[PDB]
RNA sequence: UCAGUCAAUCUACGCAGAGUGAAUCGGUCCCUAAGGAAACCCCGAAAGGGCUGCCGUCCGAUGGGUACACGAAAGUGACGA
RNA sequence: UAUUCCUCAAUGACCGAUAGCGUACAAGUACCGUGAGGGAAAGGUGAAAAGAACCCUAUGACGGGAGUGCAAUAGAGAACCU
RNA sequence: UCCAUGGAUCUCCGAUCGGGAAACCGUAUCCAAGCUCCGUGGCUAGUCUGCGCUCUUUGGACUUUGAAAACUUAGCGAACU
């Protein structure tokens, strides 16, 4: 029961360009304010400019931010692994000292058994 | 080195199942039955004759050893035995009363008797299966006629 | 150093392509001579 | 298993067990006994079988395994060709021009 | 559909004549706009009939047979005609005439 | 199946081996029309409809039985 | 086995199998530049060469565009260092 | 009367693998050049694959035996007659 | 299997419906007739008639000739030597 109409296909016949739609003759009939200088160009609220250029600017800004985030993530992950290695090194120090206590006890007491 | 410009034999007077005598080669003077005809080489295999020895290396599937099998003989090296005299003979073409080609013995010293077509030829090498498979339609379903042009039974959805 | 061949696909098709040859009488003679010799590559 | 539980399992041979045997292709004289509805149903049965067979060949050759009974594919292919020939025969013998054109369009449409 | 909903929420139950009219309207709209949608829409209207406990009569089968025959689906109309006794309905002259013209 | 071709057929232009604005296509049937904003409107009248019957309860199978029948 | 400046177990190397998922990315599509070509017309032993307009067509991005179709004496799109 | 993009049949004190067509072999290919264009090389185990099971030594048999075959330096994988 | 004859199917470029980086893209041509089905409108309402499309048949409207070695007949016409 939908009453909406389908989008229609564009026609392929040639259309007149706007220069040929103007009447021939020397005069141009431009918009004129009776106390103001005649403007060379009268843009309105639809006169939008540089749409592709702004799209490219936004794309470049997004690329810069994304590459920065990638770089920061890689740096942070490597510093995390470095901190883990520092903690493991500090643990291995005291494990090494205790193991040397055990080994020195074993060697000096083997010599003590040689003494008895 | 198959160096000869040998043409194919197009209509064979030498058939599978024929009783022949080897008339040329190492096994000259020996009789046998034609096990197989190799048409692409103009050669035949006579059962138990022209034996070779193959050194087959056993893989995971077959078995190794030195095996004795028949080697092919050229089709001009064998000759159909005359059914009366028992001697090798040439083969002629005789048309019967109905008009069917038959082979007859030909040559001086032959009986001219009909050389019969071997009975082994009518037997299928790949026999028909005993049990139909799960995707095989039974023949009673195949024969069910659901179309009739005269009464318009089975027309499409026009 | 910089060498003579600097590849560009669209320039190759615009100079030596099939329809580039078909556009001139000399190019059509090139195609006919080319087929008469039996080359597999009629146009570049 | 016996029956495919979902549409994905219709791309697999659920009946494959004892060497399984497969019959021959349909003959044109046997297809000339069948109605248009039966012939269309048989066309789609053959189409699903052909899809399953090519799926099995593609799966096995992706793992460097041999595809067993490769003659099953041309049997189905030739049966489908004979079905379309029989239907085109029926289209040609139709005396009405509009019905003949519609039957030809139904057969050859893609 | 909105008026049927309003009358069901007002107190009146909806009957077989109204379901026959909705089924006919659905079938005609399907045949005008998209005829390959006809079978699920018919299935939905019929399932609304057996959910509400409203039984089918001869007019329901007449509507279905007439609408199937106008897109030349004669085999479905014949299969539906053969099963009219299972819903307890019996064919009348309109069913026979529509099926003879379609055959 | 592997099949022999001419080596010269590798010189035919393909969009996989082309500049990014070269379009060829694969003989797919159109489903609508291009718009002049770079879009595409699919028209359902150009879409395929597949009439496929229900296959449950059907007795005919892909192959015909080869069992010995009668003389 | 070849290749790799090797006696290589490795590999951009040989065999085999696999892998690239888009309404929005890039294209296609619409629009035109430089330029190219038809038509009409002009010129020329032939082949061809010119002309793109006073009413005029089709291509051609390195640029302008992103949720119908048709029309226009409305604005514009629209720009340097 | 002229000619051969072609067909059929036949002939040669014509050539016989650096010869004869550029090509006896998947050649106007490979390869070279932006392009027009230029343009190769490469025939033969044995009658028949019977193409050497098995053993020994090497990482690995193409080796040494064994066996096949008239013959095995007749043992090759676009190549083994002399 | 194979043969003879007759059939069914029969992608694309070259190429001719338009565009084009050959093998791709876009394409229900247009208009008269007479016929089943289809849908909607209108009468005093029964073998009642009047408007349409889609596709089918027969025509007629636009336009598509078209390749090919040598021989032939013509136009123009060297230089080395
Ligand atoms: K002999
Ligand atoms: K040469
Ligand atoms: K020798
Ligand atoms: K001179
Ligand atoms: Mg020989
Ligand atoms: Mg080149
Ligand atoms: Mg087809
Ligand atoms: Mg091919
Ligand atoms: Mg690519
Ligand atoms: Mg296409
Ligand atoms: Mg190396
Ligand atoms: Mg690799
Ligand atoms: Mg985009
Ligand atoms: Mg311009
Ligand atoms: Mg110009
Ligand atoms: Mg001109
Ligand atoms: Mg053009
Ligand atoms: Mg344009
Ligand atoms: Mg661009
Ligand atoms: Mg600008
Ligand atoms: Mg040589
Ligand atoms: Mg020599
Ligand atoms: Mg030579
Ligand atoms: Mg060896
Ligand atoms: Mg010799
Ligand atoms: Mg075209």
């Amino acid at each position: 029961t939908d009453t909406r109409l389908p989008k229609r296909r564009p026609m392929a016949h040639p259309k007149k360009k706007r220069f040929k739609l103007k009447p021939p003759g020397p005069y141009a009939y431009v918009q004129y304010t009776p106390g103001e200088p005649i403007a060379s160009n009268n843009p309105n609220k639809g006169s939008v400019k540089r749409r592709n250029a702004k799209k490219r600017i936004g794309q470049r800004r997004a690329f810069i931010l994304s590459e920065k985030k990638k770089r920061q993530g890689l740096v942070q992950e490597a510093k995390r692994k470095k901190r883990i290695k520092e903690v493991e090194r500090k643990m291995a120090k005291v494990a090494r000292e205790r193991a040397w206590e055990e080994r020195l006890a074993e060697l000096q007491r083997l010599e003590e058994e040689k003494k008895k | 080195g198959w160096k000869a410009a040998e043409k194919l034999i197009r209509h064979w007077k030498i058939l599978r199942g024929d009783n022949v005598m080897i008339i040329r080669g190492k096994d000259k003077g020996e009789t046998g039955t034609v096990k197989r005809v190799i048409r692409s080489q103009n050669r035949v295999i006579v059962e138990g004759k022209n034996l070779i020895k193959k050194h087959i290396k056993g893989g995971p599937d077959h078995e190794g050893g030195i095996f004795t099998v028949e080697a092919p003989l050229h089709a001009s090296n064998v000759q159909v035995v005359d059914p009366v005299t028992g001697r090798p003979c040439k083969v002629g073409v005789k048309y019967l009363e109905d008009g069917t080609k038959v082979r007859v013995a030909r040559g001086t010293g032959t009986s001219g008797s009909i050389i019969p077509r071997p009975e082994i030829l009518k037997i299928r090498t790949t026999p028909r299966p005993t049990t139909a498979g799960p995707k095989d339609t039974p023949m009673e379903f195949v024969w069910e006629q659901t179309y009739d042009a005269k009464t318009g039974k089975g027309m499409p959805d026009l | 150093p910089k060498r003579t061949f600097q590849p560009s696909t669209i320039r190759r098709k615009r100079n030596h392509g099939f329809f580039a040859r078909k556009a001139t009488k000399g190019g059509r003679r090139v195609i006919a001579r080319r087929i008469a010799k039996g080359r597999h590559r009629v146009t570049a | 298993v016996k029956i495919a539980k979902n549409p994905l399992e219709e791309f697999f041979e659920f009946d494959r067990s004892k060497p399984v045997v497969y019959g021959r292709g349909w003959k044109a004289s046997e297809l000339r006994l069948k109605s248009w509805d039966d012939l269309q149903k048989l066309w789609y049965v053959l189409l699903k079988e052909k899809n399953m067979l090519m799926t099995q060949r593609q799966m096995l050759q992706a793992q460097n395994m041999m595809f067993p009974n490769p003659e099953r594919i041309p049997k189905v292919r030739r049966s489908m060709c004979r079905i379309k020939h029989v239907l085109t025969e029926r289209a040609i013998e139709e005396p009405d021009p509009r019905r003949s054109a519609e039957m030809k369009r139904m057969v050859n449409g893609m | 559909t909105r008026f049927a909903g309003e009358m069901a929420r007002g107190g009146f139950e909806i009957g077989t004549l109204a379901y026959n009219v909705i089924l006919d309207c659905v079938c005609k709209l399907c045949r005008k706009k998209d005829p390959f949608r006809l079978q699920s829409e018919v299935e939905k209207v019929l399932l609304e009939m057996e959910t509400r406990g409203v039984p089918r009569n001869t007019k329901t089968f007449n509507v279905l047979i007439n609408n199937l025959s106008k897109i030349r689906r004669t085999e479905e109309a014949m299969e539906l005609f053969g099963r009219m006794s299972e819903w307890g309905c019996q064919p009348d002259a309109e069913t026979y005439l529509v099926l003879i013209r379609s055959l | 199946s592997f099949r022999r071709k001419r080596a010269s057929s590798l010189d035919i232009l393909s969009p996989k081996r082309a500049p990014r604005d070269f379009y060829k296509g694969k003989n797919c049937k159109p489903t609508g029309f291009h718009t002049k904003k770079g879009g595409y409107v699919v028209q359902p009248d150009k879409l395929p409809n597949y009439v496929i019957p229900d296959l449950t309860g059907f007795k005919l199978k892909p192959y015909v039985s080869q069992c010995p029948i009668e003389v």
